[PDB]
């Protein structure tokens, strides 16, 4: 019943789909503003 | 005036930056400061032009290099302590500064220095690449940030720096004038001669001999810090060590190696630190002075 | 002087300059080695190349021994066998038993030589040497017990690159090659350290513990992360790609590749668009079919007048895609291929000589003086920086007008403003006399300088300076004028003849062909309709009303023209992920649906159209000469030639993050967080 | 991998070396007739191991490709495919492989769909034709095989290291007089 | 020496003996072993997927012979009849479970096999 | 003289200062004058000896970096020289660095007995430094006066 | 020559740089490229050189319509005549 | 203690760490990481320690040697074949 997790993991090992925004979102002109999902910290920007 | 140490012994260490872990000899310090002065001259800075300093404590090397280069080029520096866009704009309007050097990542209130600058001057966002600034102030020609990233309407400190060639240098450095203003602190203006007099008076009061290494904690933009730091080293050949934002604990660890060594203690640093973890590190401080 | 020697009794002729190893290699007889490298200096440490000479009692190190007339070399003799066995036994003594866990299990020349030449059993039954490991950063994994002290790593670091960090510290069996202090090896060419190290002491950390050599299939292709272009080998185990390596191409690649091109392929593994998508006014993306997407795009194209239709060229656009887009826009009557007004390259695409490096990548090896204008070869085209280092160590003087970057070689910093350019053009600057004195001078200008608002004025100033100083000399038959680009897509567009200055100020229908750099909300009007052909969603996928997945350079069989004008063929390694389609096929389908079918249905026919437009692109891996260089670069009379008093800068801030693939990559993020703070410095390294 | 120069001078050998010039047949090709003429005029006239310009040759579905066996009722895509002919050199990782490479021309086919099945994550190939490369002693033999089997072929010629003078004495070099400038 | 059902062993401490060297995968004549390995968060060289297709594998023993750390062992179990073809797609879970269950007898046999050369 | 790399010590960190005295600078000038003007790289060993004389008979990492900067050579080269040559103490030693020869001539003459006597008197083992920073025992090779064996050397100066 | 910008959308010259068959077009371009560019500042006049290529003048008028003129063994006067005809035929084309 | 911090990456060899050791249960389909983490650091007098992963040759992993004379005193070193961690008994 949990075949979906294994299948998604195997697919992502080679190619991980981009998680597109869903629902209402903020717009700046013709652009959707979303916070970066990168776990890594931008040390240069922070300090 | 600023080359006596080079003439005597240029190999001796000139200044240490413990926070960023870089030590400069007299030759290296002179080279960097001359590069900064040449960069300003090429950009078009003249005698009497005003540059605003908005760089936090951590950028001790940048502060010292800018100060010495401004002294060499006859450019007056105005430190500004503004935590709000209102204060920044008021200072800019009051001073009519030709340049503004700042630290972008520094946080003022709920916004960073770069964000506040952009808010005060929205024209920077849409300014063309390689285009002069057309701002409300009509005189803030140059904006410089000491940061890794680049922003429109701004230039990096290294990009501003210009290392003159030995046989391909068409620039000229005006002779340093002692009476020319160098620092504008508050409503009082300090000239190079007055700063030298302050250094001599402080040395006499504190029994600061030639071989006593001076330590400076906190911002190096203060006139007293400039007098007892890089200026003292360049005049009497002493050894200055800048700790920047380091607290009394970390200052102490560096201090232990140094012997009979003067310490300059920032009020801001004192309040931030809770207590001394190892008071033994200060057992041989020799002398202590307060801004 | 030709000289006769004997190899196993076989007569051979070689010039006296040859060494024993070189003569053997030319004649086809292989000699084992661990420390000798073709591009590195000569060292005789490992002594694994010992051979037998009839008149020489002692064994002779083939690598560091010159041939002599009448030499009798016996490489198949029992004495040679014993020599090889003794050296191999000494090498394997103290060598850890780490074959199962070492990443070089299948690519270990030590294992191969031990199997082919050394003895089959060992006698050393004692405690082995043990060495502590070292931390060189996220790019190189170190297991120093496997080091054989062959100093190849030290020689590469000191010679190929300017970084001087590795050294043999200590004496005797306790000697340890590496940094005495604990610091990371953060050079831009750190990847090649693993390749030169032959015993798996240094390995590819991102690739560590991944796969084995015998289960990989290799494809030869060309790099795209740098406008220089690099001959690379891509190894894949099925769909998955891994271990991008260099391959020998002396004209352009010279056996080395940069860390970006070596470890940025990880970006293709995530944040990939795998289906056509449409965004609602609320901003909710939803997947749709190719038929629906193409139909809606065609309806929008038919409704929209051609006046308010524009396009943006991406960074990784290829010849086929740009040709299809140009044909489609022409059939729709659209002629403006730029929508951004903030920054546009100021160069005419009429002649290739005026937007390509007239002197090839090997021209640095021929020029005596090289002047850079707004260029940072260390960050852009690091292999070119290494070549410049070689040239300046042999005979070359480097001058720089712009920022003073930490180049691996000494350079003369003339300035950073346009005042220096004005003085040189006027002739009052001493560098004008310097260029006149110098023979075969070279001028390399980064694309950012020409992309400046006054790019046209700067370009004209450079033209007049070159013509006056002899950078373009007929008597010397030399054309030292060069432009270093930053966008392979821009190079391809210029090759196909698309004008970079043609900008549509107001565009109601925007076609963004995989562009993610320099995009800002102001560029796209609020009421416009955006169709974005892309492969990653980091940027440009948020400005898009419709998104169309496309193929990458490892997934598209296309053509790429590098900065020097060399046209290479990028080959298909794996098919595009998910439902992605080739961009040229997408444009062909869109044109047919809109009612303006294109005359090409396959790659062969599309390349026939490419031949129609510009035939020279059908001569792969070749630079077609041009005889209109002087005419193209001649300075006209009455041109503006008015520069602005502002610094000349470099566009690259973070070397490890320059494009969408790099931004999406994880290894590049690790490299950024591990190297940016250590490499950032507002001051210049006066040591070099 | 290199027979003596002009060792073979047979008509069949010359025919193998020569590449045909395409004749516009499809409507698209006729529309692009000028492109076909330009390609014919520009592409190299003959193929030899001494060549230096890469090129792509279309499949020649003619009476010459009668010897192909990969045209069957079930499979009708193998014939007419485009291969790649190049020399595969040893990887940069090692310099002395147990089984050295670069002594033979490799003929390769671009891989088609490759997908990992859900039940176990095992890799599967949509087509089994392009799994293994083909090897030939000479580029002439490879091109002859392509013509006989009706495959089109791109040819990418090898690149090798430029010979440079090597000597241990170069380690010790006198920099020159100190006063020299 | 009987070769029955494949299993994966552990050290007495409980750590896996399998290091992803793929020697067993290469030596498998029938291509019945599939191995994918990624560094473990602690840093160990350990496999993330180790599959043996029992229907495709010929019980030759080459896997245990080529194993340098005696990780994969063809233990004595032979009553492994399966009703579904999917039940014969042994995974890392199945192999580790087999090793945990059959370690006593496997270890007893390995003792004698190792002592024979002595 | 134990490890072939930098030992992580709090008293030998990069923050430790080091500055040559004016007499040392004059001696460095004389050494450079003796050596060729261009080949300043040859003055590493005299510089290291001067550093040891100035300091407590050991070469700090900061001092090594200062020497490299003065000689305009990579710091890695100075590190290699210091690690290769064993007479340079890369870590602090005791007030008396006893160095007992242990080569065959001294061994025949009874070097082991002298070593045991030294250990008994100093209450410390061979190689290890005494609890108090007063004695440091080391075993060295032929010191030259084989005919006068057994022999020892103190501070690399007095035999 | 002053109306090229309005009449045409692009002019292209594809020829060989070392062939007598192209000599005429080669010389004409080398002599008149700057004249034509000054007459029409922003118009695209592309030049492409490929060895053993047939001379060709390609005029793109509008709506993706192009006319290709074979200019082999043509004197500079003939090239002038062909270019003039291509420019004048823009009205008939559209 | 952020696993993605520069300090954490540098200490863990530029790999994202899992303090709970639970993610391996799914990633590598085993709790061997948790099991091995229980064994404490083995203190060895000598500077160099020999590990065979058992009591006799051929009963464990190939004989390997680990240097306990770390540039920083007392730093444990883990065997590559097995997770056993050895440290020098500094005194
Ligand atoms: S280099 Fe690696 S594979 Fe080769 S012998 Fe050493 S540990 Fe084994
Ligand atoms: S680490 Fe590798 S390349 Fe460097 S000396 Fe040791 S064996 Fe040679
Ligand atoms: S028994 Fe033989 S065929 Fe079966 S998995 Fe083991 S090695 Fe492969
Ligand atoms: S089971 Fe043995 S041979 Fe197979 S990968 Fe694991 S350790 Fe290597
Ligand atoms: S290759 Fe001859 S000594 Fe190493
Ligand atoms: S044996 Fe003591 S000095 Fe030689
Ligand atoms: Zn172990």
């Amino acid at each position: 019943l949990n075949r979906m997790r294994f299948i998604t993991a195997q697919r992502d090992r080679s190619r991980a789909p981009w998680q597109s925004p869903k629902g209402e979102g903020v717009f700046q002109g013709k652009k959707l503003i979303v916070a970066s999902n990168s776990p890594f910290i931008d040390d240069m920007s922070i300090r | 005036p600023l080359a006596a140490q080079l003439a005597i012994n240029g190999n001796r260490n000139a200044v240490r930056y413990e926070n960023q872990n870089r030590t400069w000899t007299f030759n290296e310090l002179d080279a960097h400061t001359n590069a900064f002065a040449y960069g300003l001259t090429e950009l078009g800075w003249k005698a009497g032009d005003k540059l605003l300093l908005w760089v936090e404590k951590n950028h001790t090397s940048e502060i010292t290099t800018a100060q010495v280069g401004a002294a060499k080029a006859g450019v007056t520096l105005v430190p500004i302590y503004a935590h709000s866009a209102e204060e920044l704009e008021k200072a800019l309007n009051d001073t009519k500064a030709k340049g503004l050097l700042l630290s972008p990542n520094s946080k003022a209130g709920n916004s960073k220095y770069i964000e506040v600058v952009n808010k005060v001057i929205p024209e920077l966002y849409n300014t063309g690449r390689g285009s002069t600034l057309k701002t409300k102030f009509a005189n803030l020609q140059h904006i410089i940030h000491t940061g890794f990233y680049t922003f429109p309407g701004t230039y990096k400190f290294r990009q501003i720096m210009v290392y003159a060639s030995k046989n391909f240098n068409t620039l000229t450095l005006p002779n340093v004038e002692l009476n020319a203003p160098l620092f504008i602190s508050g409503n009082q203006t300090y000239t190079l001669k007055d700063l030298i007099s302050k250094t001599e008076e402080n040395r006499k009061t504190s029994k600061l001999n030639d071989n006593t290494p001076v330590f400076v904690t906190g911002d190096s933009r203060s006139p007293l810090s400039f007098s007892l730091g890089i200026l003292n080293s360049l005049l009497h050949g002493n050894y200055s060590v800048y700790t920047g934002a380091q607290d009394l604990n970390e200052v102490g660890q560096t201090i232990r190696f140094y012997d009979n060594a003067l310490l300059l203690v920032d009020g801001d640093i004192v309040k931030a630190t809770q207590s001394l973890k190892h008071s033994e590190n200060f057992a041989k401080l020799g002398g202590v002075a307060a801004n | 002087k030709q000289i006769e020697i004997f190899i196993d009794g076989k007569p051979a002729k070689v010039d006296d300059s040859y060494t024993i190893f070189q003569a053997c290699y030319e004649n086809g007889v292989i000699v084992p080695r661990f420390c000798y490298h073709e591009r590195l200096s000569v060292a005789g440490n490992c002594r694994m190349c010992l051979v037998e000479v009839e008149n020489v009692p002692k064994p002779v190190a083939a690598c560091a021994s010159q041939v002599v007339p009448g030499m009798k070399i016996k490489t198949k003799s029992e004495k040679t066998r014993i020599h090889r066995g003794n050296v191999m036994e000494f090498l394997l003594a103290n060598h850890p038993l780490d074959c199962p866990i070492c990443d070089q299990g299948g690519e270990c020349d030590l294992q191969d030589i031990s199997s082919v030449y050394g003895y089959g059993i060992s006698r050393y039954n004692e405690y082995k040497r043990a060495v502590e490991d070292k931390n060189y950063g996220p790019l190189v994994a170190t297991s120093m017990n496997r080091c054989i002290h062959c100093t190849r790593c030290v020689r590469f670091a000191t010679q190929i690159a300017g970084v001087e960090d590795l050294g043999k510290t200590g004496r005797g069996k306790a000697a340890e090659i590496g940094t005495y202090v604990e610091k990371t090896f953060n050079t831009e060419l750190s990847g090649n350290v693993v390749d030169v190290c032959p015993v798996g002491a240094l390995t590819n950390a991102p690739y560590a513990f991944t796969s084995r050599p015998w289960e990989l299939k290799s494809f030869y292709t060309s790099d795209v992360f740098d406008t220089l272009g690099s001959a690379i080998q891509v190894d894949t185990r099925g769909p998955e790609i891994m271990r991008v390596l260099p391959r020998i191409h002396e004209e352009i690649n010279e056996e080395w590749i940069s860390d970006k091109t070596r470890h940025a392929f990880d970006g293709l593994k995530r944040q990939r668009i795998n289906s056509p998508m449409k965004r609602s006014k609320d901003g909710n993306y939803e997947d749709i079919f190719w038929e629906e997407a193409i139909q809606t795009i065609s309806k929008k194209c038919l409704n929209t007048p051609s006046d308010q239709i524009g396009a943006i060229i991406g960074e990784f656009a290829d010849i086929e895609s740009i040709t299809a887009l140009k044909d489609f826009l022409n059939r729709l009557d659209v002629d403006n291929f730029e929508v951004r007004q903030h920054g546009n390259l100021k160069v005419s695409p009429d002649f290739r000589a005026n937007y390509l490096m007239n002197s090839k990548i090997t021209g640095v090896e021929d020029a005596d003086v090289l002047l850079l204008v707004g260029c940072n070869p260390r960050y852009e085209a690091p292999v070119l920086n290494a070549r410049i280092l070689k040239s300046t160590r042999k005979n070359l003087k480097v001058f720089n007008i712009g920022t003073n970057q930490d180049l691996n070689y000494k350079n003369v910093h003339l300035g950073n403003s346009t005042k220096v350019l004005k003085e040189i053009a006027d002739g009052t600057h001493p560098f004008a006399e310097r260029l006149k004195k110098a023979k075969l001078p070279m001028i390399m200008v980064g694309a950012s300088a020409l992309e400046r608002e006054d790019g046209a004025e700067l370009y004209n100033t450079l033209k007049v300076i070159s013509n006056k100083t002899g950078v373009i000399s007929e008597e010397k038959s030399w054309n030292g004028f060069n432009i270093l680009h930053k966008e392979m897509g821009r190079i391809n567009a210029l090759e196909l003849g698309i004008n970079p200055t043609s900008v549509n100020k107001n565009a109601k229908l925007v076609f963004i062909l995989g562009a993610d750099n320099n995009l800002r909300p102001e560029d796209i009007p609020a009421d416009a309709f955006v169709v974005y052909f892309g492969t990653h969603g980091d940027e440009g996928a948020y400005y898009a009303d419709i998104i169309l997945p496309t193929a990458a350079y490892t997934e598209k069989n296309a053509t790429w023209v590098n900065t020097e004008g060399r046209v290479q063929q990028g080959r298909l390694v794996v098919m595009p992920p998910g439902d992605a389609r080739e961009d040229w096929q997408i444009i062909r389908a869109l044109s047919e649906e809109a009612g303006v079918p294109l005359p090409y249905d396959s790659l062969e026919e599309l390349r026939y159209r490419v031949a129609e437009l510009a035939p020279h692109l059908l001569k792969y891996d070749y630079i077609e000469p041009t005889i209109f260089g002087k005419v193209a670069l001649s300075a006209q009379q009455g041109v503006k030639t008015t520069l602005s008093p502002t610094p000349i800068t470099d566009y690259i801030d973070n070397f490890y993050m320059t494009d969408a693939i790099s931004r999406a990559s994880v290894t590049m993020a690790k490299c950024s967080t591990a190297f940016n703070h250590e490499k950032f410095s507002n001051f210049k390294n006066l040591a070099k | 991998m290199l027979l003596p120069k002009n060792a073979i001078q047979s008509a069949r050998y010359f025919e193998i070396q020569k590449i045909p010039a395409k004749i516009a047949k499809t409507a698209n090709e006729k529309i692009l007739s000028v492109g076909v003429a330009q390609k014919n005029n520009i592409q190299p006239k003959t193929v030899t191991a001494q060549g230096q310009i890469g090129f792509v040759q279309h499949p020649q579905l003619d009476s010459s490709c009668q010897y192909t066996q990969f045209y069957t009722p079930q499979r009708r895509d193998i014939r007419g495919r485009v291969a790649r002919i190049y020399i595969q050199d040893t990887n940069h990782m090692h310099d002395t492989p147990q089984i050295p490479e670069g002594y033979k021309w490799t003929l390769e086919f671009e891989r088609q769909a490759q997908y990992k099945t859900p039940w176990m994550g095992w890799s599967f190939n949509g087509d089994t034709f392009s799994k293994r490369n083909h090897y030939f002693c000479t580029l002439e033999d490879a091109i002859s095989y392509c013509k006989q089997m009706g495959f089109g072929y791109e040819v990418s010629f090898p690149r090798s290291r430029y010979h440079t003078r090597k000597s241990y004495a170069d380690n010790m070099l006198w920099p020159g007089h100190d006063n020299a400038v | 020496l009987f070769r029955g059902e494949h299993a994966l062993r552990r050290y007495p401490t409980g750590e896996e003996r399998c290091i992803a060297c793929k020697l067993c995968q290469s030596a498998c004549p029938a291509r019945a072993i599939t191995i994918e390995t990624e560094p473990r968060p602690d840093g160990s060289r350990r496999t993330v997927r180790y599959d043996i297709d029992m229907t495709k594998c010929i019980y030759c023993g080459f896997c245990q012979e080529a194993c340098p750390v005696d990780a994969i062992v063809e233990g004595p179990n032979y009553e492994q009849t399966a009703y579904l073809h999917e039940d014969l797609f042994y995974d890392k879970y199945k192999l580790l479970e087999n090793g945990d269950k059959w370690e006593p007898q496997i270890a007893r046999n390995i003792e004698y096999l190792i002592n024979q050369p002595l | 003289s134990r490890l072939a790399a930098h030992r992580k010590n709090d008293d030998n960190s990069d923050s430790v200062p080091f500055e040559f005295t004016p007499e040392n600078y004059k001696e460095i000038e004389k050494i450079l004058a003796k050596y060729p003007l261009k080949q300043k790289r040859s003055a590493v060993m005299p510089l290291l000896y001067l550093v040891q004389e100035q300091n407590n008979n050991w070469v700090p990492l900061s001092a090594m970096k200062k020497i490299a900067k003065l000689l305009e050579m990579p710091e890695i080269d100075v590190y290699e020289v210091a690690t290769f040559y064993t007479m340079y103490n890369r870590e602090p030693v005791g007030k008396f660095h006893l160095q007992i020869c242990g080569t065959t001539p001294c061994q025949l003459c009874g070097s082991r007995e002298i070593t045991k006597a030294i250990e008994e008197y100093t209450q410390t083992k061979l190689g290890h430094t005494s609890a108090d920073g007063k004695w440091t025992l080391e075993e060295v090779e032929c010191l030259g006066a084989c005919s006068n064996a057994p022999m020892i050397q103190v501070n690399n100066k007095w035999v | 020559q002053k109306l090229i910008g309005t009449n045409l959308r692009e002019l292209r010259f594809v020829f060989c740089q070392n062939s007598q068959r192209s000599l005429g077009l080669r010389n004409y371009i080398a002599k008149n490229y700057w004249n034509l560019k000054n007459q029409n500042p922003n118009f695209p006049l592309i030049v492409r050189e490929c060895e053993e290529a047939d001379p060709y003048i390609i005029a793109r008028y509008q709506y993706g319509v192009e006319k290709k003129a074979f200019a082999a063994n043509n004197n500079e006067a003939e090239i002038e005549n062909i270019i003039k005809t291509l420019v004048e035929q823009s009205n008939k084309v559209n | 203690l952020n696993p993605y911090s520069y300090e954490a990456l540098k200490e863990n060899h530029w790999l994202v760490s899992d303090s709970s050791k639970k993610n391996s249960e799914w990633t590598h389909k085993s709790n061997a990481e948790q099991l091995i983490a229980k064994v404490p650091i083995i203190y060895v007098d000598s500077n160099i320690v020999r590990c065979i992963g058992g009591t006799e040759i051929n009963a464990g992993h190939p004989q390997v040697y680990i240097q306990l004379d770390t540039r920083k005193h007392g730093t444990p070193q883990t065997c590559k074949y097995c997770g056993l961690r050895y440290a020098k008994k500094m005194d």
